[PDB]
């Protein structure tokens, strides 16, 4: 039934299903892509900070 | 099919571990955040004055409100699994939401449903 | 001349302080808690099997919920002041609505403008 | 920018101002002690409870 809209959608379209999945799979790819990008950035941010998450949260959950 | 992600974790990426960064890979974006994590990330950037930078990490996350029915649900699920309150919360979240929770706490969080713990260290 | 109770008077008050009412009385009405004081409340109304009578009064405050910018005033609060988290969410919301924080609290709050310190424990 | 409000209520009435004073005075005290009901209602509802409140909310802040 992801074949059904696939070819309603195609009347639409005019555009053979092929390049709607490598419409659909390319979005999806980039889509990751962004995230790995912020990720890596994020990692490590902070320069200075040496602190286990674990500890850090037990800390703040009893606030500091 | 998306995960929720406590505090902890990101703490972990922040402070430059390969552990925290796997496990987010694990999970399709956009994934979320309660706005309590975003509060709990938030001093330590100022500790470490990044931010800036921190805040525009957070802000590809799903930044989930404490709504009064989240409210209601952290309060029964304080007493069900014996929580604190900001855990409570957090597991209401992503109740709520229907997300997966995830977080390094094991001793709080063992034995509840949805509740998944990604990697291990000292 | 708007007041937000913190925690501790509306427990006072449901255990039986005359204090707390005298406090509550103190202020004009419609008066205002956090939704963080909702909830530390309602622990203590299920502990106690008050529940829906608890929540018959608390629902006569205006319960402010916690969204993206009372979190923002609550980090910056938390450093200046070295406050508790929820401390710091507490003031954040009196802060951004220009009410008074009454609050038996002294330890923490003492020289922060805007707070009001009722009564006292022996 | 205040009696101006009040003085045309006279037209917008037609009663007098020393009528348009009590409603509002009378209205007021009905507010008060709406909330002197709720809150002598809620006075001792927890009753067998001896906790204090600081100590209580000191207990849930540090971590519960």
């Amino acid at each position: 039934d992801v074949i059904q809209r696939l070819d309603d959608l195609k009347v639409q379209r005019n555009i053979p299903r092929a390049e709607l999945l490598r419409e659909a799979v390319e979005q999806y790819l980039e889509k990751q892509d962004r995230a790995k990008d912020t990720i890596s950035s994020a990692l490590g941010l902070w320069q200075d900070c040496e602190e286990d998450g674990m500890e850090y949260q037990r800390q703040l959950r009893k606030e500091w | 099919g998306s995960a929720l992600f406590d505090t902890n974790i990101l703490i972990d990426l922040f402070s430059g571990r390969r552990e925290a960064k796997q496990a987010l890979e694990a999970w399709p974006p956009q994934n979320a955040i309660s706005l309590i994590t975003w509060m709990e990330v938030m001093v330590g950037a100022k500790k470490y004055h990044q931010e800036q930078r921190t805040r525009m990490a957070l802000s590809t996350f799903n930044i989930i409100n404490i709504s009064q029915d989240i409210a209601e649900r952290s309060v029964a699920l304080r007493q069900e699994y014996k929580l604190k309150l900001p855990d409570a919360i957090i597991l209401a979240t992503a109740q709520l939401h229907r997300l997966e929770l995830i977080t390094r706490n094991t001793k709080d969080f063992a034995g509840i449903p949805g509740v998944v713990t990604p990697y291990e260290i000292h």
